[PDB]
This record gives C-alpha cells, structure tokens and sequence, in this order.
C-alpha cells in the first residue's frame, strides 16, 4: 500500500502539473508566478555526486558484512533518565495548567 | 492525501471540461513538491558523509576498544544534565505563568 | 561514418596497418565514389521500410520520417544516420533517447543537430576524396600505394562525370522551404541549406 | 547504528 | 490475564485488518479517481490543441518530477544502507545500541521539555 | 624597454607584427640554450610576457580574426618551451596571478566552440585552418596546466564551480567528445587524473547532471575498438588512479567496466592487461568490500586471473616483457592479500601439483643471479620479481598446509637457494647488492626460524666467506648482514653439536668471530659511554656474546681459545 501511495501521488503530481499546463496557459502564467518558477528552478540548481558515494560506501558495508562491569553504570543512567522524563512531563502539566 | 489529490484534480479536469479555470492550486502543489525534495537532497548528502564515515572506521576496523563506553557516559551524563536545566526552564516558567 | 573514415586516412585512429587502411578504404569505396549523390531523396520504398523495419521503436521511426521530411533525404538513410548520430554522437545516457522522442523539444533539437550531422556528413566525405587525392602521388605518406589504388579504382568508374554532375544538381537546387522541407525549415535553416550547397559547389571544384 | 553514529556524532559535538 | 489481553489483541488484529482493506479500497477507488484526471486530461490537451501554437515549459516540470524520483531513489538507498548497517551489528555492538537508545530518549526528552517551554510562554 | 612603445602602439591601432617579432626572437633565445647566466637578463620580458600578454590579449582590439588567437598561441609557446626546458618563475606566476585564469580560459572555451570553428574552415586545410591553430592553443593551454600541477589559487579556480553553473572540470571531462584529435582528450584525461589525486571536491559532485552520461560515454569510448590503445591504457591507469584518489569516481565507472578487463584478459597488449591487473590489485588492496565480494562470485575469475602465472616465461637474459612480471607480482599479491583477508583451492592444488613453487623458485633464483652479474638495465624487474617470490614464500610459510608447502624436500631446496643467493650476492665488491642481499636475508632468517625442524658443513664454509665478505665492507651498512650470518651460524652449530675437529677453519671462525667482537665492542663501549640506538647495539653484543660462549663450550681444551686470548686483550 505504502509503495502504491508514493505511485499514484507521483501520478497525481503528474495530472496536476498537467492540468496546470493545459489551462492556466495563454500569456497568463505571469509576474508573481514567474516568480515562483524561478525561484524553483533555482532550488533546483541547488550533492547527488554525494549520494552516488552514499550508496557506494553502502555497497561496501552490504558485501563487507557478507563487559559486564559497564553494564551497571549504563543501566544506572538509564534509571536516572527515567526518573528525570517524568518531572519534565510534570513541567509540561504546570505548563498547560498555566494557559 | 494522494487520493483527494487525485480527486481534486479530476474534479479540476471536470468543470474544466464545461468551462473552467483551476491552476493556482496545482502551482503551491508543485512549490510544495520541490520544497520536499529540499530537505531530502541534504539527507542524501548526510548519508552519505555518514558512509563514508562508517567505512573509514571500517578499514580501521580489525580491533575494538574499552575507552569509547567511559567517554560517552560522561558525555551523556553532561547531556542530560543540559537537558534536565532545560526541563527546569520549563518547570519554572510554567510556575510564572500559573502564578500570574 | 564518413568522418570515421576520414579521421582513420588523417591517422587519428590507432589502426596503423596498411591493409586494415586499405580494407576502410574497400569499405567506403562505394560511397567515395558516389560522392553527394550517396545520400538518396525520398523515395516511398524506403519510408515503407522505414515503417515496416520492424526492430525500430515508433517514435524512432516518427522523428525519421520527419528528419527525412526536414532534409529532403531518404527515409532508410534518415533512420541510419540517426541511429550513427545517438549511438556514437549523442551527449545524452542511453535512457534519455527513450523519452527524447517523446519530448517534442527534444525531438526538436534532435532534428536540428541531425541535420547539422547529415550536413557535416557530406562535408567529411568531399573532405576524404580531397584527401586522398592530395596524397595519391606522395611516397612518403604511410598509406601512399593504398591511396594510389583507391584512386584507381575511382578513376577507372569515371569519377570525373560523376562529381561533374554532382555540381551541377547541387547549382541547380531550388532553395529549401518549409512547403517541402516541413515545420523547421526556417530561413536559418534556409540560409544553412545554402551555405553547405555553396561549400559543396567549393569542395567539388576544387577536386575536379 | 544510524542513531549510534547520530548519538556519536553529538556526544563528540558536546 | 494472558486470556483477557489476547481478547484486547484478537480485538486490535481484527480492528487493524479491516482498516488496512479500509486504505485499500480508498487506493483503489483513487485510482478511479485520477483516472478521470487524465481522460480529462486528455481532452485539455485535444482542445489545446484546437488552437495556434505555444505550449509552455515541460522540459522543466518533468525535471522537478527527475528530482523527485532521483531523491526517492536516495531515500532507497538510504533504507538499504540502515538496512546493512543493521546487517554488521560481543559486549560492544550492545553498548552502542544502548547508548543510541538512550540518546534517542535524551533527545525525545528535551523535545518534551522544549514544548512545556513554549507551552508556558503562550500561557 | 624600447619594445614597450611598440606594444603600446600595437595594441592601440590593432596590428601586432612587432609584439609578435618581439615573441619569436624572445621564443628562439630562451630556447636556444643561453647560458645558466643568460637567463636573468630576460627573466624581465618573461614577467612581460606573463603578467600584460597573457591576462589581457583576450581584449585588445583584433583588427583580423586569428591574430588574437595567434598571438595567444605564441605566448603559451614560449611560456612551454621554457618550462620544458624559468621554471620557478613561470610556476609562481601561473599559480598566483592572472595567468592561471586566463590559461583556464582558454581551455575552458568549451569543445563545442571548437567543433563550431573546426567547421568553419571553407577549404582542404581541415588540418591547417584556423580552429586547427585554435586546437593548439588549447592543447597548450593544457598541456601548460599539466606540467603546473606536475611541478608544483590556480588548484581553487580549477575546482570552483563557476558563477554560470559548468564547473571548469566538466567542460574539461566534455572534452571527452573531441574526436578529430585524440591528444586533447588524453590529456585532458590527464589533468583529471591529476586533479583526482589533489582535488577535494568529488568529481561526480562538480560533475552534475552529465556525471553519468560522462560515464557512458568514457565506456562507450573505452569499449571501442578502434580508440587509441594509448588512450586505453592511460584510461586503464586513470582508473587505477582513481581506485587509489577517487573514491566516488572509483564506484561509478565501475557501475560496466569489469566485462572490458575480461575481454582483454582472454594476449590482447601487455600493457593493457598489466594496467587492469594492477587497478585490481588495488581493488583488492584497499578492501574494496563491495568490488571484491562481486568479483570473487563472478564463474572463472580465478582462473582467467591467474591464467598468465600458468605460463612460461621467456629466460631474464632475452628480452622479457616487464609486464609479464609485474603482472605476475600483482596477481601473487591479490591472491596472497585475499588468503590473508579471507575455485581458489583448486587452483592452488593444482599449482603444487604443478610444481609452479619448484619453477618460481628457478626463475626467481636465475634472476637475481643475473642481477647480481651485471652489479646492478634489468635490475628493477629482476628486484620486483624477487619481491614477488619472497612475499610467496613467506605467505606460504605462514599457512604451507594451504600452499601445500608440508614438502621438506622442497622446504630444504629453498632454505638452501636463498642462502646461497644471499651468498653469491653478497660477494660482489664494488649498492643495489647490499638491499637485495639484505631482502634475502630477512627471508632467510624467518624461513630458517619456521623450517628449523625441516632444516651443514658446506652451509658452515659457505657462512664463512659471507661473514668474511661482511667483515671486508664497510661497518656501517653490514651490521644487520652481520647480525643475519650470525644468526644463520648459530642455528648451524645448533642444528648438530659438533666438536672443534670437525668444523673447517676452525681456527679462522673464532679468529674472525674475535674481530668482529672486539671492534663492535669497543664501538658499543664508546657509544655507551658517549651517553653520559640504545637496544639494537646491547642486541649484538649479547648476540656475539653467547656465540662465542657456543664456540667455546665447542672448545673444551681451551688451547686455541688460549692462543686467541693470548693474541687479544679482549
């Protein structure tokens, strides 16, 4: 369902920009549209070399992978950490209660 | 979200097809679509940092150390010790206002 | 191609053999010696071809008609130098040639560069006669008893009448216009059509 | 390892 | 117990099933939906048509639709990534799950925190 | 100077016959080897020629076409022809001035103008018009950046993305479309290679949206068969290179690439299986994880790899291919790296049934015997092959069940070549000898420690003339040689406990040993006391120690320890 929703909201997007293309035309699509035309195609000028590496050095980890005394302080902070969430939630009540 | 999306715009197509005109809303669409993608190129970019990262501890990684536990529980330790100042903000603030 | 060949007669290439020279030569003799004249106008056998050779995509086949059209060049030979052109000459992935087809600007622009590349196609052609005939006669050239040989075969077939006769088609050809030429024969493409007759006229007298 | 590499990253920040 | 609680969790099965066919038929009747967007679509462009000349820019929305799927295809690639990493994970490998994990609560904790703040600021 | 005027008036009317006769005469003095002396005194028209000709001719009114162009060709003639030949002068100021960016300029002009151009000459001279003259200016101009980079804000302006959006390293890839002249594009393949090794920025990322269509086209021109086999192997070491500097390049070549170096390993050119081999080699030395775990599931990889070692080569006195070899090292050092790290077996099995160990260890012993002949025009190939059959064996020794290496036949035959190589080596009088032999003698040493129990009156005489040559060097580049036959003795004595009668020259073995002692004593004594290098000198000494305290308990009757000690003050 998940993957169906990402297609079709591509295809949406599609019949969008399509429909947004066959009316809206006419020496019509003007100044404050423009700019925003412009200002997108900028974004876009604005890393995928980046993301090449990314999923190389990903490739790399897929085929490369083809203490009891820390223990106690771990798990003591962690009680500690439970005990502060608690008296943070309490604030956000005193919060709420304020408004 | 996609589906009234495609029925806005089938419904667009529809009194467009009588006469009509509605193409404002398809244009913030797009704006919308391309401000998404924004952050995602700077995730790619992170990631990939993060890889690279990882595999040059990778090509380190033949050994394995104690230290690194000591160093980040003193470090978490000093963190939730900022991050309880910060819920005491909060706490205090909420007292002020509760109190006016 | 033609300007394979060309760049192979230059040296350009790291065939540096004499036979494999000659055998390029044996190859292309057939167009070398035809010279302009190679590149057919429409004819309805070659477009009904063009349709019927079944291994090419529709919008393939569609931008060939209408590069056939835009040139006045035969449908088969349109098809062929198109294909040289994405195959060998194309600055695009060869994903990208999927949807140009597609893309009427693409499509567009891909017409106007192939026929900018039948235009530079002719002009490599005349460039490799003049070649070859400025070095049939020089023993020092690397492929110099090949050219000799190439040169004549081409003069035992009359290469004389025929460039004769290709100057005078390429003298007397009405200038291209959108009626016969289709939507992008624009007076730039008007003004381009003369100028490569003209620089056809030039290299043909300068061979003869 | 994605939050470990995260959480290494900012305990190393402070 | 166990009886009462699987009671509550046969109920949640059930409850979660039908609203995951719920979705279903909405994509599904969606894709009813967009089909009209494109005959209607279609019949733009066939009256467009019926005109001089001039379509605008597509060469450009469909890059903005590249873009798209080109960061699509990084967040892929990014799931993959977490996925291996995941792959590659002694006392070590369970330390640094554990210091995530308490990160991540650390992080979630001052969100809260921050929220009761701005909370207490509107008040 | 009295050309100044000249320049001047050139540049306001728009003809430049005089500045340009001034450039010739300038070209043909730097160029017709003036003196070390003579190069000052026009070090003072070179600053003219760089910093006012170059940054600015782009400007200056051209009345023609072409003699701007010109004009710009023959200053980058001269400032080449001079750095061929100065040197630091025409570096500063391309690399800190106007120069560098102008140059860039005229590279960055863009294949497109130039075809455009190339198109434009009306007649024959295709090869003789103005673009061609146009061409060599941008081949200058690259060539100029190449030896730039070789030699050494030019490094910032070549990697900058430029305000327009193509970044100048992609005009540059583009160039990989020229196909008229292949030396533009080698060697812009050349500034790339180059800039991979130095630049920070990836190259994918300045690439952009054309980075994969680059891609496809380097294979496309990669693949055909009818490229330059030049520009194929320097395309092959442009990846190698990049395996090492290029990380992100690296990956996506490869994509795909592999489908060529397998076509070329089914004689295709030495040099070009020589440059794949090695670019895998690297592949597998870095831990490319990715690329080694595809290529070890490719069928046959092992076998199409290791197919050259399966041959035989040609004797080291006839010309034999350098690529043979150093292909061959580099396959040894992937198959080792991977066993270290890690179709295989069956290969390895077979090789030991082929006695490849028995004809290695012949070849490589008839190498650095020829070597050693000639006292060091085959050195080089002789020293990596020998480099190539030391890791072998020690790797090997590390794991001989997996070499199949449990032969002490064959464990003793090597033991005692490389002893008597180190031997014969060793005996030459009159540098290289001295790294082989020491190379040898570490081998010898760890070979020795692990085959001990495997493992003499000949090995002793044999010792004797080494230490005896060591003792005839000079001391401070034969200690370890010292130490290694040292060693070496000791373990031949150990190996049997033989009495003073049976061991030849006696006599002269303490004799020898005494000296040595002696004079490595009073050195340790002199450096110790000078402490008012500390180790490895206490080392000797306790070595010398108790091996003389061995060849004395050799030595019951103590009569010719008598003698020695008499003859001694030790």
């Amino acid at each position: 369902y998940k993957r169906k929703l990402m297609e079709l909201s591509h295809r949406v997007l599609q019949v969008l920009i399509k429909q947004e293309i066959q009316r809206k035309s006419g020496f019509a699509i003007q100044a404050e549209e423009e700019q925003l035309r412009v200002q997108l195609d900028t974004i876009q000028s604005e890393f995928k070399g980046r993301l090449n590496e990314l999923m190389s050095q990903i490739r790399m980890q897929n085929h490369f992978g083809a203490l009891r005394e820390i223990k106690q302080h771990l798990k003591q902070q962690q009680e500690g950490v439970s005990h502060l969430i608690s008296i943070i939630k309490d604030n956000h009540e005193d919060i709420k209660l304020i408004e | 979200e996609e589906l009234k999306n495609a029925e806005i715009a089938l419904r667009t197509q529809k009194t467009p097809p009588g006469l009509q005109h509605e193409n404002t809303a398809p244009a913030d669409y797009f704006h919308t679509l391309v401000q998404q993608f924004e952050v995602q190129l700077q995730q790619y970019r992170q990631q990939i940092e993060e890889l690279e990262n990882h595999l040059a501890t990778q090509s380190n990684t033949l050994h394995l150390s104690p230290q690194d536990l000591s160093m980040a529980m003193q470090k978490l330790y000093q963190t939730f010790v900022a991050l309880a100042a910060q819920l005491q903000a909060v706490n205090e603030n909420f007292k002020m206002l509760k109190e006016q | 191609t033609s300007r394979e060949l060309w760049t192979i007669l230059l040296g350009r290439s790291s065939m540096k053999d004499g036979y494999q020279i000659k055998a390029e030569l044996d190859r292309y003799g057939d167009r070398l010696l035809q010279g302009l004249a190679y590149y057919k106008p429409p004819s309805t056998r070659s477009a009904d071809k063009v349709k019927a050779n079944k291994n090419l995509s529709p919008a393939l086949q569609e931008l060939g008609l209408r590069l056939s059209k835009f040139l006045a060049l035969d449908e088969e030979q349109s098809v062929e130098l198109l294909q040289t052109y994405l195959q060998y000459d194309y600055r695009g992935t060869q994903e990208s040639v999927k949807v140009l087809p597609q893309d009427e600007r693409q499509s567009q622009a891909l017409m106007l560069k192939m026929a900018d590349y039948y235009y530079e196609e002719r002009i490599s052609l005349l460039r490799c006669v003049l070649y070859i005939l400025n070095y049939f006669q020089d023993d020092k050239h690397p492929y110099s008893a090949e050219f000799s040989k190439c040169v004549e075969l081409m003069e035992q077939k009359e290469l004389f009448g025929k460039y004769l006769k290709q100057f005078e088609s390429l003298c007397r050809e009405e200038a291209p216009t959108w009626e016969t030429h289709g939507n992008f024969m624009t007076e730039r493409q008007v003004s381009r059509w003369f100028v490569q007759r003209l620089r056809e006229q030039a290299m043909l007298l300068e061979i003869i | 390892l994605q939050e470990i590499q995260q959480a290494g990253e900012r305990l190393r920040s402070k | 117990t166990l009886h009462r609680e699987m009671e509550k969790v046969k109920l949640d099965q059930k409850r979660l099933d039908q609203e995951l066919d719920f979705i279903l038929s909405q994509q599904k009747e969606l894709e009813d939906l967009l089909t009209p967007l494109e005959e209607s679509v279609k019949e733009q462009s066939g009256t467009i048509y019926l005109q001089h000349a001039d379509e605008e820019r597509e060469k450009t929305y469909k890059l903005a639709e590249n873009i798209d799927a080109q960061l699509k295809r990084m967040a892929q690639d990014l799931k993959e990534v977490i996925e291996h990493l995941n792959t590659s994970a002694n006392p070590l490998q369970q330390i640094c799950k554990i210091l995530n994990a308490h990160m991540d609560s650390l992080q979630w904790i001052d969100q809260n925190s921050a929220l009761l703040q701005r909370k207490v600021e509107q008040v | 100077g009295g050309y100044g005027s000249l320049f001047g008036i050139e540049q306001s009317q728009g003809e430049y016959s005089v500045t340009l006769s001034f450039l010739r005469l300038i070209t043909t003095l730097v160029k017709g080897q003036l003196g070390s002396t003579q190069s000052q005194g026009l070090v003072p028209c070179i600053l003219f020629v760089l910093r006012e000709m170059l940054p600015n001719y782009h400007r200056w009114r051209y009345n023609s076409h072409g003699v701007r162009e010109q004009l710009g060709f023959q200053i980058l003639s001269l400032i080449h022809a001079i750095l061929n030949l100065l040197r630091s002068l025409c570096i500063f100021s391309l690399t800190n001035t106007e120069a560098g960016q102008a140059v860039i300029n005229i590279m960055g002009i863009g294949v497109d103008t130039l075809n455009t151009v190339m198109l434009t000459q009306a007649g024959s001279s295709g090869t003789e018009g103005q673009g061609q003259m146009l061409m060599q200016t941008i081949k200058l101009a690259f060539s100029i950046t190449n030896n730039v980079i070789r030699l050494k804000p030019l490094e910032h302006a070549l990697t900058q993305h430029g305000a327009h959006g193509n970044n100048l390293i992609a005009v540059l890839a583009k160039y990989i479309y020229h196909r008229y002249d292949p030396s533009l594009p080698r060697l812009a393949i050349q500034l790339l290679k180059r800039l991979a090794m130095v630049a920070p920025m990836s190259v994918y990322a300045c690439l952009g949206s054309d980075a994969a269509a680059i891609r496809d086209a380097f294979l496309s021109r990669l693949r055909d068969n009818i490229e330059d086999m030049q520009i194929k192997i320097m395309i092959l070491e442009f990846l190698t290179v990049a395996v090492e500097t290029q990380p992100g390049l690296i990956e996506l070549f490869l994509n795909s690439c592999l489908q060529v170096v397998l076509k070329l390993i089914d004689w295709g050119a030495p040099l070009l299986h020589r440059s794949a081999i090695a670019f895998l080699h690297a592949l597998w030395q870095d831990r490319r994880d990715s690329a080694m775990t595809v290529l070890r599931t490719k069928p046959n990889f092992w076998e199409n790899l290791t197919s050259p070692l399966f041959g035989t080569l040609a004797c080291p006195s006839e010309s034999s291919e350098l690529s043979i070899l150093e292909t061959c090292a580099f396959i040894m050092k992937i198959i080792c790296l991977e066993i270290y790290y890690a179709s295989l077996k069956k290969i390895l099995k077979k090789f030991s049934e082929e006695e490849r160990f028995t004809y290695w260890s012949n070849y490589v012993h008839s190498l650095v015997c020829q070597v050693a002949e000639t006292e060091g025009n085959s050195l080089t190939e002789y020293q990596q092959l020998l480099s190539a059959w030391r890791m072998f064996l020690i790797v090997a020794t590390h794991n001989a069940d997996v070499m199949h290496l449990t032969n002490p036949e064959v464990r003793q035959k090597l033991f005692k070549d490389i002893l008597g190589g180190t031997q014969a080596l060793l005996v030459v009088p009159r540098v290289a000898c001295m790294h082989l032999s020491s190379m040898l003698c570490t081998v010898m040493i760890i070979l020795l420690r692990r085959w001990k129990n495997d493992l003499p009156e000949d090995i002793l005489n044999s010792l004797t003339q080494i230490l005896e040559g060591v003792l005839q060097r000079d001391q401070q580049l034969v200690e370890k040689t010292k130490a290694q036959i040292f060693s070496a003795l000791i373990s031949v004595l150990e190996m049997k406990p033989m009495k003073a009668s049976e061991i030849p020259q006696y006599s002269q073995l303490l004799l020898n040993v005494c000296e040595t002692l002696q004079e490595e004593v009073v050195s340790l004594v002199d450096h110790t006391r000078h402490e008012v290098q500390k180790d490895q000198r206490d080392g000797v000494c306790v070595l010398g120690l108790h091996l003389a305290k061995e060849l004395c308990e050799a030595d019951e009757e103590g009569d010719q320890w008598q003698q020695v000690l008499r003859k001694l003050p030790v």
